[PDB]
């Protein structure tokens, strides 16, 4: 229902944005609970120290997994934005939920009167049991808009000074009418805001204040302001205001079950995923996660350097961008002509803006001196990580039309270039781990008028097969056709790159891909 | 990245007279209009058309029967 | 400076503010205009901006306000100093204190005064109505 692009911040096309908070041991073993913009639902999270809290000795790593997000957003909504004061009156929608529980816990500590809306009777009983100070006259119904009459009646027609709203459009409009003079409306939902539903400005004839509360801004900027909320939450933890919500634990392997259970909507408190069991020790010297079996994916170190031959071509630029999404940060593109097209310059400038150290070589791979120079100049950026050979020159025609010079020209970049790259890499690339050569379906399957092309591709395949037998890395991929940039439909680039990843992960020496007509 | 489609446009002004006046011909007999996009002011001006405050919301970009 | 003044009789100030701020917008908008000039003022707001509405025309008429501007952290205020005069006396002291501090610190400087005698009060009313006064 929610598009990944809707999450503020810069995010890779291929990635997961699930999970905002966690709890686990630090690198030194100290137990900590953190708050992250995304990617927090994993066996490891890379986080800044400014978003970590020390877990109290009396808490459990299971309990601390629920405190961060709900209490941080409750404090930001009330104390920082709404500036709640002791003795006021509040209306906190959806009390049972985590944010509602946090807001109620904060409010009761100050000494205000609280009106809360709960969908069902079990949630009402749970809230009544959890917060004894709260009274039966503090409850109402959230799914219906009947809380307006209740709040207005019990408040004597004045209304509620401070409103924490997370309901839909009609419930939002109902909530606005509950505001009293000098009221303050704290909006944490998104549906009405995203849809741009109109809001009558007559409510501002009173001194009402309308607040748009998004917590995702702190992860993106205004850290100087975020430390205020951090101090607030730490003070709440140590004073006793902050209490860990009820938790339901689903083991790591049963994550889908947790998602389904939360989707059903009968949960109370927070749902947590026990990725790893807590050790009895308070501080553990080695907090390394236990080995887990997960689908293989391709990523690259930043310090390594990656080379593409003919990388300025139609497939070369797409492969280069796919690599960068995997975090290459040091790229070398080889092409005799150089940057001659507008699209090439646009892509290169875009990459260099992000900080990538893109490079244009213009150094041939056919000449052994050329291969050595290309490898050397890529070594200057960093140790060579991988070499991709996407250089092609094609001369079409029946055999009677072909001449030895055409065969030599076609085989020079793919055949001789592959040999030179292999030689130089085995001589002076100990750290290299990727050696990919893009063959074609016309070789092997067969095609009319491309004998030289088939010869070159077959030679590249033979070289790649020989390299693997020695234990070195080597991959040959055969493509039926590429559409975006022999009886087979052109293949869209997205499918091409997904297939390329799959092939990179597999151990076979030669692989092929195509789409049947 | 992705497939973004229009969802809201704050205001669009269209004036055929200034459109006819703005158009100019190239070496070919085809007729063209110079366009300018300003992302600071959120305005797109081309010929005799003026679009401001265009809002584009991410579409699912999910197609069925994808190539296998 | 020459880049700080705009035109208040049309919505041209929107482009001026957006351009000279680099497209970010402003933080506080002390708005007194109405109708479309109010909507333009909203578009000038930046993330975490604050809109202070002291004009009571669009508020009285209950004209719609699209809530999409609140996706950006934005606080739309309704400012009416009338409450303090007949109500909110405790809050009055906070405002009264900053006024005394401003007076003693030199920040508060009196405005230009166009004085009319008591017998000519209606002349003062007409002069105000024309709107040519500055100060
Ligand atoms: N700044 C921001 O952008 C942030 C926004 N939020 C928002 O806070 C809101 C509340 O989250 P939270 O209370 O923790 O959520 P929970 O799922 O923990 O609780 C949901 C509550 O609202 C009701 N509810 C919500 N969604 C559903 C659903 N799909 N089906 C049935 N009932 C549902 C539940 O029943 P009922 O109300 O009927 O009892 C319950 O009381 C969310 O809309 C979230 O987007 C949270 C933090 C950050
Ligand atoms: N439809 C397709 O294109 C298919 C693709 N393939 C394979 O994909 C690979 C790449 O195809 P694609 O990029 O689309 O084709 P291109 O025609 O773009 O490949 C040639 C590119 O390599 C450059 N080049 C030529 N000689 C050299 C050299 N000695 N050193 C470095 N660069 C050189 C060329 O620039 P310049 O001329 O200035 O040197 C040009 O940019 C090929 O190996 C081909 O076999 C196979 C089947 C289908």
């Amino acid at each position: 229902k929610l598009s990944p692009d809707a999450i503020p911040g810069k995010w890779t096309s291929q990635d997961s944005l699930l999970g905002m908070e966690f709890s686990g041991r630090d690198a030194s073993g100290k137990r900590v609970m953190g708050l992250v913009p995304a990617k927090g639902l994993a066996t490891s999270v890379l986080l800044s120290p400014d978003f970590l809290w020390d877990v109290p000795s009396n808490w459990t790593l299971e309990e601390a997994a629920s405190v961060p997000v709900v209490y941080s957003t409750a404090y930001y909504a009330l104390v920082v934005r709404g500036r709640v004061r002791p003795g006021e009156t509040l209306l906190i929608h959806s009390g049972s939920g985590g944010v509602g529980q946090a807001a109620i816990a904060i409010a009761l500590s100050l000494g205000c009167r609280v009106f809360t809306t709960v969908g069902s009777a079990e949630k009402r009983a749970y809230l009544q049991a959890r917060f004894p100070q709260l009274d039966s006259t503090s409850f109402a119904n959230s799914r219906d808009t009947s809380f307006e009459q209740h709040v207005l009646w019990h408040t004597g027609g004045k209304g509620v000074d401070l409103v924490l709203n997370s309901l839909a459009e009609e419930k939002l409009q109902a909530s606005v009418r509950c505001l009293a003079t000098h009221g303050r409306f704290l909006e944490i939902g998104k549906f009405d805001l995203s849809q741009n539903h109109p809001l009558g400005m007559a409510i501002f004839l009173k001194n009402v204040t309308f607040h748009g509360v998004l917590l995702d801004a702190f992860f993106n900027e205004s850290s100087a302001d975020w430390r205020e909320v951090w101090a607030l939450v730490q003070a709440g933890i140590r004073d006793g205001v902050v209490r860990p919500l009820k938790c339901t634990v689903f083991h790591g392997a049963q994550v889908e079950d947790a998602f389904r259970y939360m989707a059903q909507g009968k949960h109370i408190g927070k749902v947590v995923v026990q990725v790893l069991a807590e050790e009895p020790e308070a501080v553990l010297k080695g907090a390394k996660p236990k080995l887990m079996s997960a689908i293989s994916k391709t990523f690259c170190p930043a310090h390594k350097s990656y080379i593409i031959a003919g990388g300025l071509g139609g497939f070369g630029l797409e492969l280069a961008q796919w690599l960068i999404q995997r975090g290459v940060q040091k790229l070398v593109l080889t092409s005799r002509s150089g940057i001659r097209t507008g699209y090439q310059a646009k892509q290169v400038r875009r990459w260099r803006r992000q900080g990538v150290q893109v490079q244009v070589s213009t150094s041939n791979i056919s000449s052994l001196e050329g291969a050595r120079g290309l490898i050397a100049e890529a070594a200057q950026l960093g140790p060579v990580g991988g070499v991709f050979n996407l250089a092609v020159v094609l001369r079409d025609g029946l055999l009677e039309n072909q001449t030895p010079e055409f065969f030599q020209d076609v085989c020079k970049p793919k055949y001789s270039g592959t040999l030179n790259l292999d030689r130089v890499t085995r001589e002076a690339c100990p750290e290299l781990d990727y050696f990919v050569v893009f063959s074609s379906v016309s070789c092997g399957r067969g095609n009319a008028g491309q004998s030289n092309y088939g010869f070159a591709n077959s030679a590249m395949e033979r070289i790649c097969e020989k390299r693997r037998h020695e234990g070195l890395p080597g991959l040959a991929v055969q493509w039926g056709a590429i559409g975006d940039v022999s009886g087979t439909l052109p293949q869209r680039m997205a499918s091409c790159l997904e297939v390329l990843d799959l092939f990179l992960n597999q151990p076979h020496m030669v692989l092929s891909s195509f789409v049947l007509a | 990245h992705g497939l973004y489609l229009p969802t809201r446009v704050t205001a669009i002004h269209i004036d055929p007279a200034t459109h006819r006046q703005k158009l100019y011909t190239l070496q070919d007999k085809a007729q063209v209009a110079d366009v300018v996009v300003s992302r600071w002011l959120r305005v797109t001006v081309a010929g005799g058309v003026h679009i401001s405050g265009l809002h584009t919301e991410s579409a699912p970009r999910r197609q069925q029967e994808q190539q296998v």
